[PDB]
């Protein structure tokens, strides 16, 4: 065992998976390393969710996902070639900008796959009573 | 050698309840432990102020006396599940250098060499399946502790402490208080309560202020009085539904008030002070009303000073801190401390309760689960190494597993009942509880 | 049954440490105490001996205190059998308190198993699911229409969010008040 | 003997509930006899709000807890009676609770009388006193205003509370019913004193 | 079967200094409950300590 | 006329959350400390610091060379120009019962 | 327009029908040509309307490219109704329950209205059923079996005669079903058991399919292409009447179509190289488990602990290689530009240095090296400098058993080239419980602002 | 292009009885198991493997576990029966080895044997009694 | 075989140990190897059989 | 291992239970010699080890060597790694196959098939022989 | 030596490292020492002895008709079930076939081992067990 081997160090850029879009796996791959379930409980019990959005989000796969308030279903939003579009709502869409990561797009789009509708109830809007 | 010949007699007899064979290995376990006396040789060789490894294992740093007496003096019997070494490898044989129903001990794993000495090839034999069996119980108690670590990850982490130091999942409420006292964990410091063990008149002796006449003080001894026979009744109460919990003055609590004396007292210039009614009479005053405001901790500063309806139950949280302060700020243990003083007393201990708080979206669900799972692996060392008892299986995980599964009462081994005689006259008799 | 408890196997007689206040009020450790350690559990039967005191029975089976004392009884019992299974080198107790509140929070003693976490969280369909037997949570949610509120842990972390504890409890909004007095705007 | 002391403790049970026998005590060996003879022994009592409840303490073998059309009539008879019943308590043995036939009776006169209580109780609950057992933190009633007034206090709703079963053997004896919350004072090792407050939801069988 | 010195049986430090005895695993030791640093801890930070 | 059914789309069905009204708890009836938590405070300074990043803009007269020192001694001098906002309760009629708490006159855990 | 920040507060989860796929699918499959020329082929099972795997095509629908396109439903339309997989005994259920010649339920809905919802509809079906006769229609309720065989063929059992219960029949016998009876039974409106046959199926989009090959051999898209085929097989508005007897090519094609559904979806799922949609969930190394639950990051190191007496308990030496691989991104600003000069200037020649500016203006990452010389430094520029003494850097050991697992240590940089492993305190080493015979760690430096104030002030070791 | 090793695998012994109490089977009829994995000649030759299980509800039933005859728990009786034996006094001969002798082992095994030869196999049961 | 399994049945003998080597044994490169000629050789006959089969008789 | 029978192996592990050649230039025969190296070479060095507290960088297991054993050729030999089955790269040297005795930095591409042979691993390396065989099929292989 | 064979099977993760236990019968044949954390394996893997060897395939059919010659042993043909039992004979196997019976078993395990150790009638590599 030597320790030229074993050690390993990686910055922002490199292989992803094609799947969840996350990195290719292991130091042979040249992707990134594992923060597994126990690293995640333990970053959840000292409350570090900043470090989690950092780690989990930016340095895994991060993505702004777009759904329709209206039904609460993923829709189309394109900013640079505009595309405002709902597929169910058609007029009457209310777009908005959720944080996600493509694994859990991937997890969604599979159980839509198996006849399993999935409708996101985004936050309600709250105003001053004014 | 002894045991052996009444053996050939018949003359051994088992106790009701223990088979011939089963007494046999009892009485042979027992005979060859180690003494004490063992050590005797050991501290004759060795210089305790020039030797290495002696003041390696004394000091703590490293070591222990069965590892010393191993190296020297002898490893002695082979025990595996608090038992010798059963005949695995033949009807009546144990290894394949010994005879059919061996009778000496060294056939059943007695070693009567050290490590420096050298073992010789059935005592290394014997010595390799101890230490594999070590290791193979470690591996299996680390997987199932890995193992139940998850799944009791899973079922607690949904609890988070909420803006009223409750604990809720999805707003239902699993604690009206985290810890039923709304502290951190790395925010406790053991103390001892003085009144708990005092007698009465050593209570009065010791607490009760005859200095002035005014009732304030017979108020006062009052209450200690009372809290310290809450305290009793309530920890006898406890050690009564339990089966080895003894009543203990020694409590968690998360501000030492007399080292916050002592240290005030310590950096007090004026050291010993004249008597003055009027200073008595207002550090008891203050020390009343910050007994009573105590449980505003957990409220705003807002409400203390609007003195709003207290709940119940945090007043019960902020019981045992106001006991602690009244017997640690008494009249009598605080006569050399100035009005500021005192004053500045009471705000360090506000302060310090303070920040004794548990936070306000702490994930108190993971952290009981990660302290209640970690000690499990040596649990199940020691239960694995706990076989002795007879007729409880409670080696392995087959308890936590009981425990966390909750299984019904017939899926339940190991089952015990502590039953206590009528009255408190016939239980200091050996032959009524024997009938 | 001949004679005796049915389902007391074995009866010993043991020591036992106890506390005691005197006459003179001075707590005593009383150390010649006798009692009796059985082998089986049965509270009823123990109850029902006039020989054995009733109000000081003290049984390891969980299921048998629910059964004859109630909810606040099994709760003191988890505690106290989680306590002896951890040992010397224990927790601190209000993980054991945390472990004895959740498991009997329902009014009955539910265990950690995937069948406990249904009875306490029968609408955290992501949870369930990201425990045990994903498919079949799956189904059952599709069948039953469930709706399921996202908090935790495991709810958020499922659909990609970060969960809202931590630092991430409280919200933050900009003092326009405090902002307005003090700081200008850019173009200004 | 279960008969021992659940005669011994019914009574007992009945004072902790704060009412007033409507009939004298009959001796133990009596006691046992009308239990043999009928099958069952009946024990009227008077809450404060002057309202009816009857004990009805059924042998281990009778015909009320063997076949579903004696425990019918009795109940449907006692019902019809013209008392004002505030609860009905049913005392059976154990295995009796697991009979299905009984149990749908019980659910069936419960169904045909929405106004009145009928609870079915083992023996282990009447066999002791409950209330003094050391394991058992002192439970309490606590009236609706207070509990409104706790429940705006913490911005909680009864739902939210910790529920306990409505048949757990201190809430039975306080007498509790579904809806209701009981303040517990807890022993605890962290700090000597707790209170919590539980709302009570609807009694197993 | 050992010869212990008078001094160093017992561990007395009062207000920071070492009156006598000697600092072993008991005071010293990791993980010993009750230790200096668990005292330094508490008194002025676990930074401190 | 027997009459056969045709399943609606589950949008259709789906109506969203309707507004709700914030509602502030009046200054003396709050029942949260007044002291903030570790986690609260970690995040009044690291939401500063990033706005600091964005704009350069601050109230401290003393200099620094890094956002975090300059968001950490806003803190502890009571220049913080954010407010901590306390979701106390979400009512089903439609009202978020929140409590707003100003971190300049608060205490200030340690952080150090 | 623009989409405002917005978050998730519950989640809905309802049986999809083919309204449902019809309305959200962004296209049809009529082909079963995969690719014409380097393109995907229109209307296959690759057509770029549903999303782009590869670079050189972008996303019809939304005009992304392979990332921030989020993947794009399609629909095929099958020539014959196949059952749902994954409510095959839901369906069973409702058969055992619901007259099968009217709508008009068999069992009396009032002796279940005591139980819970959810409970109803199973306890009514546990009950016995076969030869109860109607109450509206004369019809007797027949025996429903189910096909031994496989997962999804069902057979109705009348006066001894047998019948196959093609998805054509149990479709229209579950379109009788009244609103009100699924009411009363404990499901929901949107649950009508009409909807758990399929006369149209959902393509899922290309982005959970990325196996395209542009123009082994085990993928998904190969069961998707043979379905395809097969249904294209199949006549077009086949009708099936109940007792019909069918053509026995048709009823094999039939049979093939339905297996291959159900293997697409559920294919190897308790009930070696057999893909199948909700296979991917289950296990460690699932979707949930494996990707929600954990993930693999960038900007990290890992490597072997050694001892150091002279570093503080919050303390960690870190290689020098790896304090120039791992960086901290600074934002330019009117008070850091003093400091980060030195940092700029020394560029990748020098310790310390930078890597990358991110400029805000031309919003473009450039490698310092390549830089030209009419280049600033500018406020609202990013640059990602090395690691320096005096930094933050959570450090770990698996398992993770305490939440002291994962500390925050000050990075204090060793500036020989030939020392190699994250050297640490021996004091510190109780956190971990780890010791120096080989034992490796994991350790990341924090470059955003935020993350550096919570391990700075909350995730310290102290 | 690499180095390997085919390294020695441990195996069970052949043409030997292993008896193995199936406490580990949950809700199983089956209380001991017996497998013989007979093989002729040398290691190359075919095995086939008998496995003999006695149930709770009494029976001995025998498995060929072959290709043919896979997963069939023949009664023993029938085995004995088709290669010859008639008489069930004979059958119970080939087991116990002696019918005069009165040892107790003898009569528990008599009496196991009965119960083996009433008790009604699920299958097989039309072709039980047939001489 | 019947007779030694009912003596374990009633206790006389103990069940075999399967740690004990005894009866093991120690199978070289050699039988793993005929085992997989065995099932490639096989399946390698079983293909040209047909083959040759279908081709005779057309 | 010399004097097995005095230690206890078990315990020796029982810390450490659970959880491309290389030729090294220097061995020699242990002073304390067992059976087992009258059929193995050994592999090692008789170094002079001092059991005693130095500074505290020897803890948990750690050991302090020293600079000049390492120097001497202590431990030092030849790592061997094979690209038998064989962004902004060099392309400059490959040659095809690039000259034998060149150092091979990372990104800088072994071989060229654009198509070429990055390389990643970070540590320098050299080149040691680029003989190219001929493939089982005949195709160009590069050793 | 590599015991895979029970690791292919889904055996429970707690009975499978019970096996690595050393077993009373490894001396001599299975290295007692421990793996020394190697690495290559968890533990699964064991070591043959410094003097372990393993026999090849021996002559089965020599020795088969050697014993069938012999006075002592007696055909199967010949016995009777009831002489077994009654007259006390003694089974005799080879590679686990029953070849036939003897009078007194010790008398022929010794004769063999004696015949062995001459080296010519019996093969050295062939084991004779005498129950
Ligand atoms: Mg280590
Ligand atoms: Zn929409
Ligand atoms: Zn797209
Ligand atoms: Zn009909």
């Amino acid at each position: 065992k030597f320790v030229l081997d074993d050690r390993y160090a990686v910055a922002s850029y490199g292989p992803t998976d094609a799947l969840t879009g996350q990195p290719l796996d292991g130091k042979r791959s040249h992707g990134g390393l594992r923060l597994g379930e126990m690293e995640h409980w333990v970053l959840t019990a000292q409350g570090a969710m900043q470090t989690i959005i950092e780690k989990s989000h930016d340095d895994s796969d991060g993505c702004i996902s777009y759904i329709c308030r209206n039904c609460g279903e993923p829709a189309i939003y394109n900013a640079s070639h505009p595309i405002y579009k709902c597929m169910n709502c058609d007029v009457q869409a209310d777009i908005g900008m959720v944080d996600s990561r493509r694994s859990s797009i991937v997890f969604q789009h599979e159980m839509r796959a198996a006849n399993v509708n999935i409708t996101s109830v985004l936050s309600p809007r709250v105003f001053q009573p004014a | 050698e002894e045991i052996n010949n009444r053996l050939l007699h018949g003359d051994i007899m088992p106790p009701i309840g223990l088979t011939t064979h089963d007494f046999y290995e009892k009485l042979q376990l027992n005979a060859l432990k180690f003494p004490d006396r063992i050590l005797k040789p050991i501290m004759n060789s060795i210089n305790p102020e020039t030797n290495g490894l002696f003041q390696m294992v004394a000091t703590g740093a490293k070591g222990s006396n069965p590892n010393m007496i191993h190296i020297m003096a002898g490893i002695g019997q082979i025990e595996i599940n608090t038992q010798r070494i059963q005949p695995q490898f033949s009807f009546g044989r144990t290894l394949v250098y010994y005879p059919r129903f061996a009778l000496e001990a060294q056939a059943y794993g007695f070693i009567c060499n050290s490590y420096i000495a050298g073992l010789t090839s059935p005592e290394f034999i014997f010595g390799e399946m101890n230490g594999r069996f070590d290791l193979i119980n470690k591996a299996l108690s680390t997987s199932s502790t890995g193992y139940a670590n998850r799944k009791a990850i899973f079922g607690l982490q949904s609890c988070i402490v909420d803006y009223y130091r409750r604990v809720s999942i999805d707003t239902r409420l699993v604690q009206q208080l985290y810890g039923e006292d709304g502290l951190d964990a790395r925010q406790l410091e053991t103390v001892r309560f003085e009144t708990i063990m005092l007698s009465d008149q050593e209570l009065e002796d010791k607490f009760k202020y005859t200095g002035i006449q005014s009732p304030l003080f017979e108020e006062e001894f009052s209450r200690l009085k009372k809290d310290r026979d809450k305290y009793r009744q309530i920890f006898l109460n406890v050690e009564n539904f339990n089966f080895s919990q003894l009543l203990t003055d020694v409590r968690q609590v998360p501000v030492n008030v007399a080292s916050i004396v002592k240290n005030i007292l310590l950096s007090s210039t004026s050291g010993v002070l004249p008597f003055d009614e009027k200073s008595i009479l207002q550090k008891y005053a203050m020390v009343k009303t910050f007994c009573k405001n105590l449980p505003y901790v957990f409220i705003n500063n807002i409400q203390e000073r609007l003195q709003t309806p207290i709940p119940v139950y945090l007043k019960r949280a902020a019981a045992l801190m106001r006991m602690l302060i009244r017997i640690e700020l008494a009249t009598v243990k605080t006569l050399n401390i100035t009005c500021e003083q005192m004053s500045a007393i009471l705000d360090l201990i506000r302060l310090q309760y303070t920040q004794s708080l548990i936070n306000y979206g702490e994930a108190v669900g993971i952290l009981a689960a990660q302290s209640v799972s970690e000690p499990l692996t040596q649990y199940m060392l020691d239960s694995h190494h706990r076989s002795v008892a007879g007729g409880t299986n409670k080696s392995g995980i087959v308890r936590p597993q009981e425990i966390f599964s909750a299984k019904p009462v017939e899926a339940e081994q190991s089952s015990e009942m502590l039953l206590r005689l009528k009255n408190p006259e016939v239980e200091t008799n050996k032959t009524y509880a024997q009938e | 049954t001949i004679r005796g408890i049915p389902g007391i196997k074995n009866a010993n007689v043991v020591k036992l440490m106890r506390h005691r206040v005197d006459a003179q009020g001075k707590l005593v450790r009383l150390d010649n105490i006798y009692a009796i350690k059985t082998n089986g559990t049965n509270i009823f039967g123990a109850m029902l001996d006039d020989n054995i005191d009733p109000y000081t029975i003290v049984s390891s089976s969980i299921g048998d205190t629910m059964e004859l004392y109630g909810i606040e009884a099994a709760r003191q019992k988890i505690i106290s059998e989680i306590r002896t299974v951890m040992g010397d080198k224990g927790p601190n107790h209000r993980h054991l308190l945390m472990y004895a509140d959740l498991m009997t929070r329902t009014g009955q003693v539910t265990s950690l198993e995937k069948a406990g976490l249904n009875a306490r969280e029968p609408s955290n369909v992501l949870l369930r699911m990201a425990l045990s037997s994903p498919v079949q949570v799956l189904t059952d949610a599709a069948v039953d229409s469930a709706v399921n509120p996202i908090y935790g842990i495991a709810a958020p972390t499922l659909m990609g969010s970060v969960p809202r504890i931590g630092t991430m409890y409280s919200d933050i909004i900009m003092d326009e008040k405090y902002i307005t007095e003090n700081y200008k705007s850019v173009d200004s | 003997m279960a008969m021992q002391k659940l005669f011994t403790y019914i009574y007992e049970f009945i004072e902790y509930r704060k009412m007033v026998l409507l009939e004298e005590k009959v001796p133990y060996d009596k006691f046992v006899q009308m239990v043999l003879n009928t099958g069952f022994f009946r024990i009227n009592a008077e809450t404060l709000n002057h309202g009816i409840v009857s004990v009805f303490i059924f042998g281990a073998n009778g015909k009320y807890v063997h076949h579903g059309g004696d425990m019918r009539t009795l109940l449907t008879n006692t019902l019809n009676e013209k008392k004002h019943y505030e609860e009905l308590i049913l005392i059976v043995d154990k295995p009796v609770l697991s009979k299905k036939n009984i149990l749908d009776i019980i659910v069936e006169q419960r169904a045909a009388n929405p106004t009145i209580v009928i609870n079915i109780y083992p023996y282990h609950l009447f066999c002791i006193n409950i209330p003094k057992v050391s394991a058992i933190p002192k439970h309490k009633l606590i009236t609706q205003e207070e509990a409104q007034e706790f429940l705006g206090r913490e911005y909680l709703q009864p739902q939210d509370l910790m529920q306990i079963s409505a048949s757990d053997p201190p809430v039975v004896w306080l007498g509790g019913r579904p809806g209701d919350f009981v303040q517990i004072e807890r022993p605890s090792e962290t700090a000597m004193h707790a209170v919590v407050i539980r709302f009570i939801t609807k009694s197993k069988i | 079967y050992m010869h212990y010195n008078k001094q160093d049986i017992s561990t007395q430090i009062r207000n920071g200094e070492l009156i006598e005895g000697v600092l072993d695993k008991k005071a010293v030791g990791a993980g010993s409950s009750g230790g200096i640093y668990h005292l330094i801890s508490r008194r002025y930070g676990p930074q401190q300590a | 006329k027997d009459e056969i059914v045709e399943s609606p789309s589950i949008c259709e069905g789906f109506v969203q959350a309707s507004s709700q009204t914030l509602v502030i708890i009046p200054d003396n009836e709050r029942i949260t400390s007044n002291v903030l938590t570790t986690f609260e405070a970690t995040r009044l300074v690291a939401v500063r610091a990033q706005q600091l990043a964005i704009n350069g803009s601050t109230m401290l007269k003393k200099k620094y060379s890094s956002p975090i020192d300059i968001a950490k001694q806003e803190l502890f001098n009571r220049k913080i120009p954010l407010l901590v906002m306390r979701c106390i309760k979400v009512t089903p009629e439609g009202q978020k019962i929140v409590e707003i708490w100003n971190p300049r006159e608060m205490g200030i855990p340690l952080l150090d | 327009m623009e989409a405002g920040y917005a978050e998730i507060a519950a989640v809905q989860f309802n049986i999809a029908g083919d309204n449902d796929h019809k309305r959200q699918g962004v296209m049809e499959v009529t082909i079963s040509n995969l690719f014409e020329g380097t393109l995907p082929a229109e209307g296959g099972i690759y057509d770029a309307r549903m999303g782009t795997t590869d670079h050189h095509y972008k996303c019809i629908t939304c005009s992304h490219q392979r990332k921030q396109c989020m993947g794009h439903p399609g629909i095929l339309q099958m020539h014959a109704p196949v059952l749902q997989p994954l409510f095959i005994a839901e369906i069973r259920r409702w058969l055992r329950v619901i007259c099968l010649n009217c709508g008009a339920p068999i069992v009396d809905l009032k002796r279940y209205e005591h139980l819970i919802r959810p409970k109803r509809l199973i306890e009514a079906a546990s009950s016995q059923t076969e030869g109860k006769q109607c109450y509206v229609c004369k019809a007797v309720h027949p025996k429903i079996v189910k096909d031994s065989e496989d997962y999804f063929t069902f057979w109705v059992d009348q006066q001894g005669k047998i019948d196959k219960l093609y998805p054509q029949i149990i479709r229209e016998i579950f379109s009788r079903v009244t609103y009100d009876t699924v009411v009363k039974l404990g499901r929901s409106k949107n649950s009508h058991p009409e909807k758990l046959v399929l006369k149209a199926i959902q393509i899922p989009p290309i982005s959970i399919r990325p196996g395209i090959r542009l123009g082994s051999f085990h993928d998904i898209n190969n069961v998707i292409q043979y379905l395809v085929r097969k249904n294209l097989l199949i006549p077009k508005d086949l009708q099936i009447v109940r007792g019909q007897k069918i053509p026995l090519n048709i009823d094999r094609n039939l049979q093939t179509i339905q297996q291959l559904y159900y293997n697409f979806l559920l294919d190897s799922v308790s009930t070696r190289p057999a893909p199948s949609i909700m296979r991917r969930l289950p296990r460690k190394e699932g979707r949930i488990r494996k990707s929600l639950l954990g993930s693999q990051v960038w900007s990290i190191s890992r490597s072997t602990i050694c001892g150091n007496s002279d570093l503080h308990l919050d303390e960690v030496g870190y290689p020098i290689s790896f304090a120039r691989t791992l960086q901290v991104a600074e934002t330019v600003q009117h008070y850091n530009i003093n400091r980060l000069m030195p940092y700029f200037l020394n560029g990748k020649r020098q310790y310390p240095g930078c890597s990358r500016v991110y400029k805000q203006i031309t919003q473009s990452v450039h490698d310092i090296e390549g830089l030209k010389q009419d280049f600033r430094l500018e406020v609202g520029d990013i640059l990602y400098r090395d690691v320096v003494t005096g930094d933050v850097a959570f450090f770990n050991r698996q398992p993770s058993l305490e939440r002291s697992s994962i500390g925050v240590h000050r990075i204090v940089v060793l500036e020989n080239p030939k020392i190699s492993t994250f050297q640490m305190n021996v004091s510190a080493c109780a956190w971990y419980n780890a010791d120096f015979d080989g034992d490796q760690m994991n350790l990341w430096v924090p470059w955003s602002v935020m993350s550096r104030v919570e391990a700075e002030l909350l995730c310290s070791v102290r | 292009g690499g180095e390997w090793v085919v390294d020695l695998l441990e195996n069970i012994r052949f043409n030997t009885l292993h008896i193995h109490y199936h406490t580990m089977q949950q809700g199983n009829n089956e209380i001991i198991r017996g497998e013989f994995i007979s093989q002729p000649g040398g290691a190359f030759e075919n095995s086939s493997q008998i496995i003999i299980r006695y149930m709770t509800t009494g029976a001995i039933t025998i498995e060929i576990n072959s290709t043919k005859f896979s997963k069939l728990r023949i009664p023993w009786y029938l085995i004995f029966r088709m290669f010859g034996m008639t008489g069930d006094d004979s059958i119970i001969e080939q087991v116990v080895f002696d019918l005069e002798s009165n040892s107790p082992v003898n009569t528990f095994m008599i009496e196991i044997l009965e119960k083996s030869i009433h008790v009604l196999d699920p299958i097989f049961q039309p072709v039980q009694h047939e001489p | 075989l019947i007779h030694k399994i009912l003596l374990v049945i009633m206790n006389v003998f103990p069940p075999t140990d399967r740690d004990s080597y005894r009866t093991k044994r120690v199978h070289g490169s050699g039988v793993s190897l005929a085992k997989a000629f065995k099932a490639i050789f096989n399946t390698s006959v079983i293909a040209p059989i047909i083959n040759g089969f279908k081709e005779l008789l057309k | 291992s010399p004097y097995a029978n005095c230690t206890q192996p078990a315990r020796v592990t029982y810390e450490t239970n659970q959880g491309n050649r290389f030729f090294q230039f220097y061995n020699e025969m242990p002073l304390v010699k067992t059976i087992a190296h009258n059929y193995v070479i050994p592999n090692g060095l008789n170094t002079i080890v001092a059991y005693m507290i130095y500074g505290g960088y020897n803890q948990e297991d750690s050991v302090i060597v020293s600079q000049s054993f390492i120097d001497r050729g202590g431990f030092a030999g030849t790592f061997y790694r094979e690209e038998k089955v064989e962004g902004a790269n060099y392309e400059k040297l490959v040659d095809g196959f690039v000259p034998v005795g060149t150092v091979v930095k990372k990104g800088d591409i072994i071989i060229g098939k654009d198509r070429s042979v990055m390389y990643g691993f970070d540590e320098p390396a050299v080149v040691d022989a680029v003989m190219r065989p001929h493939g089982p099929n005949d195709e160009i292989f590069g050793l | 030596v590599n015991t895979h064979n029970t690791t292919n099977a889904s055996k429970q993760t707690e009975r499978a490292d019970m096996m690595r236990r050393v077993h009373a019968s490894y001396p001599g044949y299975i290295c007692v020492a421990q793996s020394a954390d190697t690495g290559e394996k968890v533990g699964m893997s064991k070591q043959l002895a410094i003097t372990a060897n393993v026999c090849t395939a021996g002559e089965v059919l020599s020795l088969k008709q050697r014993l069938l010659s012999d006075p002592a042993i007696q055909q199967l043909a010949d016995v009777s079930n009831k002489d077994i039992v009654r007259k006390g004979l003694a089974r005799v196997f080879i590679n686990g076939e029953w070849i036939g019976c003897c009078t007194n078993a010790f008398e022929l395990a010794q004769r063999y081992r004696m015949f062995r150790r001459e080296g010519k009638i019996v093969h050295p590599h062939t084991t004779i067990y005498w129950d």
